[PDB]
RNA sequence: AGUAUGGGAGAGGAUGGUAGAAUUCCAGGUGUAGCGGUGAAAUGCGUAGAGAUCUGGAGGAAUACCGAUGGCGAAGGCAGCCAUCUGGCCUAAUACUGACGCUGAGGUACGAAAGCAUGGGGAGCAAACAGGAUUAGAUACCCUGGUAGUCCAUGCCGUAAACGAUGUCUACUAGCCGUUGGGGCCUUUGAGGCUUUAGUGGCGCAGCUAACGCGAUAAGUAGACCGCCUGGGGAGUACGGUCGCAAGACUAAAACUCAAAUGAAUUGACGGGGGCCCGCACAAGCGGUGGAGCAUGUGGUUUAAUUCGAUGCAACGCGAAGAAC
């Protein structure tokens, strides 16, 4: 099932991360946060996001997944390979629950520090992902 | 501490256990780890990932010497076997020869009777 | 049917000598905190010094590959190497005695393992025995210690699923594909190819059998002789007799009870039975129940009744799409 890309940005990875940060069909809301988020971080440098959100996504995209597999009784627990949509996935499900670990005045705001966190290394994003895990 | 660097080592690969000894060419201990120290403490002891790190602790501690004459001598089958030189060669230990040497006895006392379940 | 001649194969048997590997034990060198085991833990060992490795000794058993769809032997049975004695079989016709052959009740010999008696030995393994687990119970399947025995020499015992569940001997009856010991023929032109025997295999014609199947190694067609059976249980048991150190071995009933006890095959079902397939069935993702408060039903107590039904999935926001009269 493939999606369309924003009329905004003509981009289908916003629209993609639209989708995982939207709740109860909530689009506006979300729309609302993402946009917020994006011009607030183009303040501090002024870079376009097209180019900007995929190097932060690719700085916690991860590499392998960790899934049990049942054979007599143990965990037997080893990474395995999957496409890379599955991993952008992951970091889009972690993106969206370490800025709601913050504490801020609204998602937006706290949702753009978490970025701009993760983009120079000091996010916890990319702390959850762990390359020996 | 002798700087000899023509020790040979024993990796003794069993289904319930491994041990990893690195040794002088007479025979002289100098180095060697089990499973049991790792803190596995069950049957994830015979498992090719702790083997690893086993032969590890114990290529760390011969490298004290200054070992670069890896002469490797492998006894009895099971999990495990492949994993000692697989994780030596990592550290970049210079390899001499591999064979193996797991003794078969020429018609030796009796043995155990099998197991029903 | 048998004898002598020249050749060939063979864990055929008896006696004696000899060796490797491996296990255990006894020290010695370095080293040493875990080693051993179950689907999981412990009983067990060890800081005296665990486990592993190397080096020297001690004794006991067997002989890894060769090994085979092998081979030898009347059967049971027989596998490290060498020396002696000895048995049987196969292959070529030369002569020879000339029916001298087969079967065989009584009798006799050999005869798996285990056990009994006598003198030794005893490494590992292990009836009985002890401890530690699971199970409601475990007395057993599991693990840790271990005595007889397993070994040698001399006797007793004659018992096994001692089965090819098929007595010995002889002659006849389509074929296809291998193996073993020989012989002959063709160009041993090459370990080649083709036929004749003596053993050992897999299919298969006809024929036989209730079926399963046999089918030139018959369970087919035929002859001679020995043994054995007359429903099941009782029962290979009682009594008696023979053998034996014993265990026991051999021969071998009756009373009574029942209308069954059998073999093969068909269709289902089962199966912790090996596959196969599928299933929002397991994998993954999202949101709930189970925690709080309220509405609703059911179950229990009470009363005058708390009207009657619905009861695992498939009853419980069910009958009831709606009890202040």
């Amino acid at each position: 099932r493939e999606i369309l890309p924003d009329p905004k940005f003509s981009s289908q990875t916003i629209a993609k991360f639209m989708n995982h940060v939207m709740q109860d069909g909530k689009k506006s809301i979300a729309e609302s946060i993402v946009y917020g988020a994006l011009e607030r971080v183009q303040e501090k440098n002024k870079v376009d996001p097209v180019e900007f959100f995929e190097t932060t996504l690719e700085k916690v995209r991860p590499m392998v997944e960790v899934k049990a597999r049942r054979v007599g009784g143990a965990t037997y627990q080893v990474p395995m390979e999957v496409r890379p949509s599955r991993r952008t996935a992951l970091a889009m499900r972690w993106l969206v629950d370490a800025a709601a670990k913050r504490s801020e005045k609204t998602m937006a705001l706290r949702l753009a520090g978490e970025l701009l966190d993760a983009a120079e290394g000091k996010g916890a994003a990319i702390k959850k992902r762990e390359d020996v895990h | 501490t002798r700087t000899v660097s023509e020790g040979v080592a024993h990796i003794h690969a069993s289904f319930n256990n491994t041990i990893v000894t690195i040794t002088d060419r007479q025979g002289n201990a100098l180095a060697w780890a089990t499973s049991g120290g790792q803190g596995f403490r069950g049957s994830r002891k015979s498992t090719p990932f702790a083997a690893q790190v086993a032969a590890e602790v114990a290529g760390k501690a011969a490298l004290d010497y200054g070992l670069k004459n890896l002469d490797v001598l492998v006894k009895g089958p099971g999990p495990g076997r492949e994993s000692a030189v697989r994780a030596l060669g990592a550290v970049g230990y210079k390899i001499n020869s591999i064979t193996d040497v797991t003794p078969i006895p020429h018609n030796g006392c009796r043995p155990p009777k099998k197991r029903r379940v």
